[PDB]
């Protein structure tokens, strides 16, 4: 599966992924608003967010 | 990846500082910077940071309105002004670059705030007297308490440095006064006590002071008793 | 959020030694590890709870659930002594916290209990209008003790100075504390006494001013 892999407003890059979810993490640390992007579908902490889609570059 | 700070040094209650941290090796503005002091043998404290571009500045409550963070990123360098200068503001002050989730990934390696109205001033050395208190099981324990100088270091050595076995010299602490005081301890056989001399020799290079004081066993001969004692 | 180290943990080379970082619901948060030697800057060792920056030993690693923050160092060696912190990230706030650290020794020597010689204030100090107590430790290992100060029964907070231990010349551990009186204070009291602990044992050495 191909799936994004930049951090946060970075220029978008992709990779491949032999899981079958994507995702998009996001969370406030004292840079602000921080995006990670990559393979599969984590658990996150309470409070932090998570977007997991079945498709392909779906995790922009 | 480097951090330095400077600006630290002695300054009066109620004074100001400008704490500076150069940075280099990576793209500064992208990251989070934080200060964190340490005073001496106590733990990390969280002072202040500041988010990439400036726009974000976050503080301990124990600082809020006394100091500011701020940065320049035409020159790499992060900085901290301190007011209202407190006694407890005494630390060493470290720069760190943040990371994920405020994981503090480099730190610098400080620079040292001592807060403290004192001028040099050189101690006053206090013999610790060995008497049936401090003898126990054939050996007694005797030293010199080395009260109220400024500033830091003395050094301290015993019968003129013939005397080393059995010596220690804490390290000193900042007093409520602003002024240090440490010990130096010696533990020597009580046989010994009635034949051989025992003086501590203090010396306080920033006041051009030297003390030798002779240590002597406790006479509890009422006798020999003084009124303002 | 108060967040709970234990002051000291000892551990004999090889075996595993566990560092606690606790606090409610510290699990829901995400938790890193700083390794501080004496006269060094931190070093992160562990980040989010399980993560080891590059260059750190696989023998470092973390865990994070309910109440409990662990650093866990296997096969420890003489070279992982040092102060360890942990850090807590909240994403609902702002404010770095730091647990108060824990120092670990690796036990290269007999553990020893410390000797506790308390000097009354010196005739010349009380002529000079002041009064220190001066509670000498010595001998003790591992090197970390905690001191309290008694007037009579009572617990005595104000005027109390105590060093960070240090090493002595024949390896074991010193440290030092002061109480602060005026010669008054000294006078009108029975005793006063240095209550030192060590490994959850307590010597107290008692001083009496008409003794
Ligand atoms: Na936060």
């Amino acid at each position: 599966r191909i799936c994004y892999n930049h951090q946060s407003t970075t220029r978008a890059t992709t990779k491949s992924c032999e899981e079958n979810s994507c995702y998009k993490k996001y969370w406030r640390d004292h840079r602000g608003t921080i995006i990670e992007r990559g393979c599969g579908c984590p658990k996150v902490k309470p409070g932090v967010g998570i977007h997991c889609c079945q498709s392909d570059k779906c995790n922009y | 990846v480097q951090l330095q700070e400077s600006g630290g040094g002695v300054v009066r209650p109620g004074g100001s500082l400008r704490l500076s941290c150069a940075a280099s090796g990576f793209t500064f503005s992208s990251y989070a910077m934080s200060w964190v002091r340490q005073a001496p043998g106590k733990g990390l404290e969280w002072v202040s940071a500041i988010s990439g571009s400036g726009g974000s500045t976050y503080y301990a409550d124990s600082v809020k309105g006394r100091f500011t963070i701020s940065r320049d990123s035409s020159k790499n360098t992060l900085y901290l002004q301190i007011n209202s200068l407190r006694a407890e503001d005494t630390a060493l002050y470290y720069c760190a670059r943040e990371g994920d989730y405020d994981s503090m990934d480099v730190w610098g390696q400080g620079t040292l705030v001592t807060v403290s109205s004192a001028s040099t001033k050189g101690p006053s050395v206090f013999p610790l007297a060995p008497s049936s208190k401090s003898t126990s099981g054939g050996t007694a324990a005797l030293g010199c308490l080395v009260k109220d100088y400024f500033p830091e270091p003395v050094t301290v050595s015993w019968n003129s440095g013939a005397l080393t076995s059995g010596v220690h010299t804490f390290p000193a602490v900042l007093q409520s006064s602003g002024l240090y005081s440490l010990s130096s301890v010696v533990t020597v056989p009580s046989s010994s006590l009635g034949t051989q001399t025992y003086i501590c020799n203090v010396n306080h290079k920033p006041s051009n002071t030297k003390v030798d004081k002779k240590v002597e066993p406790k006479s509890c001969d009422k006798g020999l008793e003084v009124l303002f004692q | 959020s108060v967040v709970t180290q234990p002051p000291s943990v000892s551990v004999a080379p090889g075996k595993t030694a566990r560092i606690t970082c606790g606090g409610n619901n510290i699990g829901s948060k995400s938790v890193h590890w700083y390794q501080q030697k004496p006269g060094q800057a931190p070093v992160l060792v562990v980040f989010d709870d399980s993560a080891r920056p590059s260059g750190i030993p696989e023998r470092f690693s973390g865990s994070n659930s309910g109440n409990t923050a662990t650093l866990t160092i296997s096969r420890v060696e003489a070279g992982d002594e040092a102060d360890y912190y942990c850090q807590v990230w909240d994403n609902n706030s702002d404010d770095v916290v730091f647990g108060g650290g824990t120092k670990l020794t690796v036990l290269g020597q007999p553990k020893a209990a410390p000797s506790v010689t308390l000097f009354p204030p010196s005739s010349e100090e009380l002529q000079a209008n002041k009064a220190t107590l001066v509670c000498l430790i010595s001998d003790f290992y591992p090197g970390a003790v905690t001191v309290a100060w008694k007037a009579d029964s009572s617990p005595v907070k104000a005027g109390v100075e105590t060093t960070t231990p240090s090493k002595q010349s024949n390896n074991k551990y010193a440290a030092s504390s002061y109480l602060s009186l005026t010669p008054e204070q000294w006078k009108s009291h029975r005793s006063y006494s240095c209550q030192v602990t060590h490994e959850g044992s307590t010597v107290e050495k008692t001083v009496a001013p008409t003794e």
